[PDB]
DNA sequence: TTT
């Protein structure tokens, strides 16, 4: 089989930048090398075929070059809508094989998260469980830390954190943090807070509720 | 516009079977080769199989990984593509895309490429049983108020397999929704979804999350309350 | 999917 290698699996670039994504084939593929864009939502489209031919309806900022084993996709003047994973594919011989993909993040100005906290539902409490939820929305850069404080003490056990993909319109991220306890455990403390630490502030962004006021 | 609509994805046990379908429209189905392409979770694309047109006697070809287990076929009268998958394996777990081949090679080159893609159907090969989600509303408790906006949510807990879809007010609210990818905890998935609206329009006006888990035939709605 |  022909192995296709995209040695860069991820990169970050600013609006207006030149982005170059490369692809190496394990043997000569006679310019039968094509490029695809996969949006964060999973939508795939073809950009370039036969090394350099631009697919009808695809913006001219996408161009392809190469020969033999070595090929490149260039995005000139990067735009907001170009957040995606880019894949090369050889169509010279079966099985037709793809590169491993290059995920493109687009930079923006730093932005602090909007924090929201949520007590367990009565529905869940009835079932014998207690999940407290914190949302940190619309922040940049992606790196962020969330701590759970129960009556002032840090709680890490039973915590699950999920980041969104980068937002296609404004390049921000959001994250959800869920702390799950038994209802018995929940009931025996009052103060619940999540604290967000992010490069945008010297002190954390904090949200809190008290159980016996809910 | 070209449309390729996959169906038939779902949970199947190792060594079991599943048939995928794709309903094509917006082009002359019977003149094109058709493919399936797949993508295992968090991984890259892998070509699965091709079937040529009737003019090329419906010649078929398969990736080595699926040969003698999968059968690609088509029904030109109904503009349908099929993938019968037998003796399924864990590593067949993937999103499966129906894909129309490039057209006339005199114009488009001999080399194979994939001109139009469907949105995919998810296939999960696992020993674990279908488990519907518990859905809980996430409402702000009685406390401080940031005048401009309020953020509400829905927690979707302890389901299998993927995936679920959460919509807010029957798809009317789209801008301010965030969907948090599911995470696997102790054999079961959990995800959440948030929506943010002007604080005038709630609670005065109503906000509801609708959670679909097709694998367990469940739809659950939580009307959000102070 | 040229012959």
């Amino acid at each position: 089989d022909i192995q296709m290698t995209q040695s860069t699996s991820s990169l970050s670039a600013s609006l207006g930048d030149r982005v170059t994504i490369s692809c190496r084939a394990s043997q000569d593929i006679s310019n039968y090398l094509n490029w695809y864009q996969q949006k964060p939502d999973g939508t795939v489209k073809v950009l370039i075929y036969y090394t350099s031919r631009l697919r009808s309806g695809v913006p001219s900022r996408f161009s392809g070059s190469g020969s033999g084993t070595d090929y490149s996709l260039t995005i000139s003047n990067l735009e907001q809508e170009d957040i995606a994973t880019y894949f090369c594919q050889q169509g010279n011989t079966l099985p037709w094989t793809f590169g491993g993909g290059t995920k493109l993040e687009i930079k923006r100005a730093d932005a602090a998260p909007t924090v929201s906290i949520f007590p367990p539902s009565s529905e869940q409490l009835t079932s014998g469980g207690a999940s407290v939820v914190c949302f940190l929305n619309n922040f940049y850069p992606k790196d962020i830390n969330v701590k759970w404080k129960i009556d002032g003490s840090e709680r890490q056990n039973g915590v699950l954190n999920s980041w969104t993909d980068q937002d296609s319109k404004d390049s921000t991220y959001s994250m959800s943090s869920t702390l799950t306890l038994t209802k018995d455990e929940y009931e025996r403390h009052n103060s619940y807070t999540c604290e967000a630490t992010h490069k945008t502030s010297t002190s954390p962004i904090v949200k809190s509720f008290n159980r016996n006021e809910c | 516009e070209v449309q390729l609509v996959e169906s038939g994805g779902g949970l199947v046990q190792p060594k079991g079977s599943l048939k995928l379908s794709c309903a094509a429209s917006g082009f002359t189905f019977n003149t094109y080769a058709m493919n399936w392409v797949r993508q295992a979770p968090g991984k890259g694309l892998e070509w699965v199989a091709r079937i040529r047109s009737k003019s090329n006697n419906y010649a078929t070809y398969y990736a080595d990984s699926v040969k003698d287990r999968f059968t690609i076929s088509r029904d030109d009268s109904q503009s349908m593509l099929y993938l019968q998958m037998n003796n399924l394996k864990t590593e067949d777990t993937a999103m499966y895309y129906c894909v129309r081949h490039r057209g006339a090679p005199l114009y488009y080159g001999n080399g194979a490429w994939f001109a139009y893609w469907g949105q995919g159907t998810l296939v999960t090969v696992s020993a674990a049983k279908t488990t519907p989600p518990s859905v809980y509303p996430l409402a702000p408790g009685c406390g401080d108020t940031t005048g401009s906006s309020v953020t509400s949510g829905c927690l979707v807990k302890g389901y299998f397999p993927e995936s679920v879809t959460v919509t807010w007010n029957s798809g009317s609210l789209s801008s301010s929704v965030h969907t948090f990818p599911a995470l696997l905890q102790s054999g079961l998935y959990t995800m959440s979804s948030s929506v943010t609206v002007p604080s005038s329009t709630w609670p005065s006006e109503t906000v509801t999350c609708s959670v679909a888990h097709p694998a367990s035939s469940t739809t659950v709605d939580k009307k959000l309350e102070p």
